[PDB]
C-alpha cells in the first residue's frame, strides 16, 4: 500500500469514476442532463451517438475538480456504448470509465458494468426530479375552467413525492456507504483484501439503492412512478383547455390511488426485516 | 453556465449588495486586488457562478449599482474593496442622478435613459450562452430604490422571459411617520409588481431588524452600520449549495422550485440563529447538529413581524433547513427524525408537507470549519399579518387626504389606488383559501 | 391488529422516537437495541421481545441462552 | 411528557413558591443563571419534569404567578435567583394590581383580564403534547389568594378536562381575629371549589406551624419568614418519585390515585420528622429505617390541628410512608413487618386498608445522601374536626350581624351562605358514613 499509494493513484482513480457514474460531484453530470432533456423536450433525437459523446465530454471536463479533468484527457471514461432496437425494447446505454493497470485487476469489467446499471437509475430519477423542476418553471402551459387550483392538489402530491424520493433517499444511501468505505480505507493494507471490501461495497450499493438483481415489489412500485411523470410531462407540453384539466384531475386521482397502493405494499417489504426500505419508508411516511 | 446578473438598485439596496461582495472575497481566499493565497482553488471548488470568469486570476463581480443618490457612491471608492469594482461596467466617476425623492421620479425616469439603462446591463448577458436570471437586489423604503425598481420588474419580463426572477427585497420601517410619509404609497405600488411582474421574492423586515440588534448585539443607539451584517450573510448563506459544491438544489433554480406553492404565494420566512463571537469557545467539544434545528421553527430567529397566536390556524407547507460546513452527516438523518414527534410546524390538511434539509462544506477558514450554521427558508400562511398591516396603514392614510393633490401632478391621470388594494386583498384571500 | 413482520420495523421505530424526545443521558445507549416479535396469535402484546446484543468478551458472561431468559 | 404547570398565586402562595424553585436548583446541582457543575445529568437522571425543557442548557421553570400585591414581587427581582425566571412569560417590569382586600375584588376581576389571563398561561400548554395537569399553589388566607383562586377552578375544569387537579394550599390562622375578620367567608367560599371543582387538596394549616416552629426551631417571636421552611422541603418531598428516577407511583396522577377513597374525601394528612441539623453528627453510625416510621403514625409530626381523642371511632383508609436516599432496602420490609403488630392506624371495618412504602434516591449532596428522611401522606378520618371548626366559626359570625351589609354591595344579589353550608355538611356526614 506504500506502493500502491505513492507510486499509483489508486484510490484516486476509484473516486473519480464514483464522481462520474455515481453523482457525487457538483453540477458535471447536471449540465451533461439538461441540454438532453431540453432535446427531448422538442422531440429531436439525443442518439445520436456523436453529440452525446460531447456532451459527455464537456459533462467531465466541468468544474475543474483535478481528479477527473486530467482524466478526462487521458484513460477516458467518455466511450459510450448504445443499443439501438427497433423492436425498442430492453433499450440500453452503456458507458465504460477506462481504468488502469494494475487497478483494473481490481476492478473488472463487470465490476463497473453494475456501476453503469446503477448510474441508468440514479440518471433516472434525476430525469424524473428534474423533469418536474423546470416543468414549475413552465408555470401553466397554458400560459368551464377554473380547475387549475383542484390541479394543484394533487400535482404537488407527485411533485413533492419525487423531490424527496432524490433527497433523503440518495442523501441517506451516499453517505452511509461513502462513511464506510472510508472505514475500510483506513483499514487498507494488501491487495486480496482491497478486491473484497470493494466487492462486499457494491453489494452495499445495490441494497443501499434499492435491492433485488431479480424481481420484487419495489422495482414496480418505482416503474409505476416512472409512468406517472411521463404522463405528467407529456400533458403539460400543450395548452390547457376546457376538458383538458378534468382529464389532469382524472389521471391525478388515479394517479394518487396507484402511489397509496403501492405505499400499502411497501409495509409489507418492510416488517419482514431490517432494511435500507425502512429508510424508504420512513420517507414515505413523512411524505 | 450558471451566471446571476444582480441588479442592486436604490439607497439601501446598493449598501447590502456592497458588503455582500465584500462578504464573498474573504470565503473564496481572494483579495479584491490580487490573489495572494492559493486556498482559492483547493480549497474551493467553484468560484464562477457570482464573479465574471477570469482574464488574469480576476474574478469580475457581475454586478450593476445605479441610484438617483451620489451618497451612496461616494462612500465606496475610498474604501479598498472599490477596486474590484470596474469603473466601465456602471458608470465612471462623477455619477449622479436626481434631485431627489419621489416614485414617480424614477418611473417617470426609466423612459427617458431607456436607451443608456438598456445598453450596458445586456453586455453582461451574452458573456455565458446559458443564463440563469436576475436578482433584483433593490429596495422597497424610499422612493429611489421603489420609483425606477418597479420599471424593470416589466420590461425584462418579455425581453428575457425564459429567466428566473426572485429579489431579496428590504422592507421599510413603521415605527413612525414623521420624516417620510409616503411610505404606504410607493410600497404598494412596487408589491404589486413583486407578484404579478416577479416570480419569488425574499422578505427582509426593518422593526425585525432591532428585535434582534438589541437580542444579542447589545446596542444602545440604533444605527444603519449594522443593517448590512445580518444581511449579507444570509445571501451567501443562500448560494451555498451554488457556490460551494452540492448536489441537489445546487441551483437558484433548484431552490425556488420546491418551496413556491402556487404564484402570488412565495413570500419566504428567513432564519439564521448563529451571530455571537464568543459561543467559539464551546463549540470545541463536539457542539452537534441534533440541536440547531429545533430553534429553527421556534419563532427567534424570525425575520418577518408576524402575529404569535395565529399559528394555530396557519399550516407550514414547505420548510428548509440548510446546515452547513461541519455537519456530522451520520446523525443529520438522526435531527430529521426527531421532527414528526413535535409536529412544530403545522401541515396543511389538503395535502404533504416537507422538511428539507442539505448541506455544503464552508470556506476553508477558522470561525467557518468549526462553529454550526444553520439557515432557513420557511414558508408559513401567516405573513397575510404583514399584508394586512400594510393595508390597514393604507385605507386608513386615504381618508385623511394624504398625498392625494401632492402625487398625481405627474404621469399620473387615473385612481390607480383600488388596482392594488384588491389585488392585496386577492393575495390575501386565496391565502387563507390554499388549505382546504 | 394482528402481527405482521413489517410491524417489527414499525414497533422498533416508535421505541427509537419514544427513548430520543425522553432526553436519555446517553444517545448511543439508545440504539444499541431493537425490538422483536410471534406470527400472528391475536394481537401483538404479550408476544414482543428485545434483542440486546452484547460487545467482546462480556459475552461469556451472557450466552444467548439466558437473554431469551432476561426476554422472558 | 409529564410537564405540570405550577399556579402560583397570592400573597401567600408566591412566597411559598420561590424558595420552591430556589430548592431545586441546590439538588439538582444546577445554578440560576448558569451551569457550573456536572453532577446534574450523571447524579440526577431525569429534570424535565418540572422545569421547562432546555433550549441552552437552561432549565426554565414552567410557573406563573400572579398577586394583586405588588409588594410579594418586588422582594425577588433583586434576589439572584429571579434571573432563572423570565420577564416575558408572567410580566415585565412594574406590575401592580387592585387596591385591595376583598373577595368579591378577585372574584370580578378574572372576567374584566379574561383576554389576557388565558392568553400566555396557555403558552405553556402547548409545549408537551401530553400535559399532566395544573396545581393551584395558592392561599385561602386574605382576599388576594381567595378571590382569584376561586375563578380559575371553574372555567380550567371545562377548558382541560382530562388534566389532573390537585392543590398545596396553606389554612389560615384563626389565633385572633382583629388584623383580619373576613377569614370565615373567604375561606369557605374556596373551600366548597375545592371540593366539586377540584379533586384533591393538600391541607397546611398555620395553626400547626408555630407547633412545630417553636417545638425543635427554638423561636422566640414567630416571624414570617419561617412558613417557607417547612413548605419548601415538603413540596420537593413530595415530587421524588417523580423527580428523581423511581418506578411505581413516578407520576402524580399515580400518587394521588392510591390514596383517595371517593370525591369530596381528599384532604391529605402531612407528616415530616427530620428538620434538626445537629442530628447529623450521629447518623454516621447506620442509623436505620426500623425506627423513622415508628414515630409518623405517631401523631408527633402533624400538620393538622385535629382532636387527640377522636381516633378511636375513625379509621384510617390510606397510609403512604416515603423514604428517601439511604434507605438499606434490605430492612424495608422490615420496618412493614412491625406495622401489624402495634395497630396504631384503626383499619376501615367494611373494607382493606393499605400502608405504602416507596424509595427513591436523592440529590448527590452531603446533607441528603446521609441523613433519613419521611415524607408522610396520611388520610384519616379526623379531619372533620377542623371542618367542625370552621363552621362553627361561621355560624356564630352570621348571627352577630357581621359582613352582611359590608359584603354584597358588589356582584352579590342572592344569599349563597347556606349553599356553602350545607355543601360542607355533606363532606361531614359522608366522612362518618363512609366506615359502616
Amino acid at each position: 500500500m506504500y506502493t500502491l499509494k505513492k507510486d499509483y493513484r489508486l484510490v484516486e482513480y476509484l473516486q473519480a469514476m464514483r464522481n462520474f457514474f455515481l453523482l457525487e460531484a457538483g453540477d458535471t453530470m447536471y449540465d451533461f442532463y439538461t441540454p438532453i432533456f431540453d432535446k427531448i423536450r422538442e422531440k429531436e433525437p439525443w442518439l445520436n451517438l456523436s453529440y452525446l459523446n460531447v456532451q459527455i465530454q464537456e459533462a467531465v471536463g466541468q468544474r475543474y475538480p483535478d481528479d477527473s479533468t486530467r482524466l478526462s484527457v487521458s484513460f477516458e471514461s467518455v466511450d459510450l456504448a448504445k443499443k439501438k432496437l427497433p423492436v425498442h425494447t430492453l433499450d440500453g446505454l452503456i458507458l465504460s470509465y477506462k481504468v488502469p493497470w494494475p487497478v483494473d485487476i481490481v476492478i473488472s469489467s463487470e465490476c463497473q458494468k453494475i456501476y453503469n446499471q446503477v448510474f441508468l437509475l440514479l440518471l433516472l430519477i434525476k430525469w424524473a426530479k428534474y423533469s418536474l423542476d423546470v416543468l414549475q418553471f413552465n408555470e401553466l402551459g397554458n400560459a368551464k375552467g377554473q380547475q387549475i387550483h383542484r390541479m394543484f392538489l394533487l400535482r404537488v402530491k407527485l411533485m413533492h413525492f419525487v423531490n424527496s424520493l432524490h433527497n433523503y433517499l440518495m442523501t441517506r444511501i451516499l453517505h452511509s456507504t461513502g462513511l464506510e468505505f472510508q472505514h475500510q480505507v483506513e483499514e487498507a493494507k494488501d491487495l486480496d483484501q482491497l478486491i473484497k471490501i470493494h466487492y462486499r461495497y457494491l453489494s452495499t450499493i445495490h441494497d443501499r439503492c434499492l435491492l433485488r438483481e431479480k424481481v420484487s415489489s419495489v422495482k414496480e412500485a418505482i416503474m409505476k412512478v416512472l409512468n406517472v411523470v411521463l404522463m405528467f410531462a407529456d400533458r403539460w407540453h400543450a395548452g390547457l383547455g376546457a376538458w383538458k384539466k378534468e382529464s389532469i384531475v382524472k389521471m391525478e386521482s388515479d394517479f394518487t390511488n396507484c402511489h397509496k397502493f403501492l405505499v400499502k405494499v411497501l409495509n409489507k417489504a418492510v416488517c419482514r426485516g431490517s432494511f435500507p426500505h425502512l429508510e424508504s419508508l420512513a420517507l414515505s411516511l413523512m411524505a | 453556465p450558471r451566471e446571476i446578473i444582480t441588479l442592486q438598485l436604490g439607497q439601501c439596496g446598493n449598501q447590502i449588495g456592497f458588503e455582500f461582495w465584500k462578504q464573498l472575497c474573504a470565503e473564496h481566499g481572494i483579495s479584491p486586488e490580487g490573489i495572494v493565497e492559493e486556498f482559492a482553488t483547493e480549497g474551493t471548488d467553484r468560484k464562477d457562478v457570482f464573479f465574471y470568469q477570469a482574464d488574469d486570476e480576476h474574478y469580475i463581480p457581475r454586478a450593476v449599482l445605479l441610484d438617483l443618490e451620489p451618497r451612496v457612491i461616494h462612500s465606496i471608492l475610498n474604501s479598498p474593496y472599490a477596486n474590484l469594482y470596474n469603473p466601465e461596467n456602471i458608470y465612471l466617476s462623477e455619477h449622479g442622478g436626481g434631485a431627489g425623492n419621489n416614485w414617480a421620479s424614477g418611473f417617470s425616469q426609466g423612459e427617458k435613459i431607456h436607451e443608456d439603462i438598456f445598453d450596458i446591463i445586456d453586455r453582461e448577458a451574452d458573456g455565458s450562452d446559458s443564463l440563469e436570471g436576475f436578482v433584483l437586489c433593490h429596495s422597497i423604503a424610499g422612493g429611489t430604490g421603489s420609483g425606477l425598481g418597479s420599471y424593470l420588474l416589466e420590461r425584462l419580463n418579455d425581453r428575457y422571459p425564459k429567466k428566473l426572477v426572485q429579489t431579496y427585497s428590504v422592507f421599510p420601517n413603521q415605527d413612525e411617520m414623521s420624516h417620510v410619509v409616503v411610505q404606504p404609497y410607493n410600497s404598494l405600488l412596487t408589491l404589486k409588481r413583486l407578484t404579478q411582474n416577479a416570480d419569488c421574492v425574499v422578505v427582509l423586515d426593518n422593526t425585525a431588524l432591532n428585535r434582534i440588534a438589541t437580542d444579542r448585539l447589545h446596542i444602545q443607539n440604533p444605527s444603519f452600520s449594522q443593517i448590512n451584517q445580518l444581511v449579507s450573510t444570509i445571501m451567501s448563506a443562500s448560494t451555498t449549495t451554488l457556490r460551494y459544491p452540492g448536489y441537489m438544489n445546487n441551483d437558484l433554480i433548484g431552490l425556488i422550485a420546491s418551496l413556491i406553492p402556487t404564484p402570488r404565494l412565495h413570500f419566504l420566512m428567513t432564519g439564521y440563529t448563529p451571530l455571537t463571537t464568543d459561543q467559539s469557545v464551546a463549540s470545541v467539544r463536539k457542539t452537534t447538529v441534533l440541536d440547531v434545528m429545533r430553534r429553527l421553527l421556534q419563532p427567534k430567529n424570525v425575520m418577518v413581524s408576524t402575529g404569535r397566536d395565529r399559528q394555530t390556524n396557519h399550516c407550514y407547507i414547505a420548510i428548509l433547513n440548510i446546515i452547513q460546513g461541519e455537519v456530522d452527516p451520520t446523525q443529520v438523518h438522526k435531527s430529521l427524525q426527531r421532527i414528526r414527534e413535535r409536529k412544530l410546524a403545522n401541515f396543511i390538511p389538503w395535502g404533504p408537507a416537507s422538511i428539507q434539509v442539505a448541506l455544503s462544506r464552508k470556506s476553508p477558514y477558522l470561525p467557518s470549519a468549526h462553529r454550526v450554521s444553520g439557515l432557513m427558508m420557511a414558508n408559513h400562511t401567516n405573513i397575510s399579518s404583514l399584508f394586512e398591516r400594510t393595508c390597514r396603514q393604507y385605507d386608513k392614510l386615504r381618508k385623511r387626504e394624504a398625498f392625494l393633490e401632492q402625487f398625481r401632478k405627474e404621469d399620473i391621470f387615473k385612481d390607480n389606488f383600488d388596482e392594488l388594494d384588491n389585488s392585496r386583498e386577492i393575495v390575501q384571500q386565496l391565502i387563507d383559501e390554499y388549505h382546504a | 391488529t394482528p402481527p405482521t413482520a413489517v410491524t417489527e420495523h414499525d414497533v422498533n421505530v416508535a421505541f427509537q422516537l419514544s427513548a430520543h424526545k425522553v432526553l436519555l443521558d446517553d444517545d448511543n445507549l439508545l440504539p444499541l437495541l431493537n425490538l422483536t416479535i410471534r406470527e400472528a396469535p391475536t394481537s401483538g402484546w404479550a408476544a414482543l421481545g428485545l434483542s440486546y446484543k452484547v460487545q467482546w468478551p462480556l459475552h461469556i458472561l451472557f450466552t444467548p441462552a439466558v437473554l431469551e431468559k432476561y426476554n422472558v
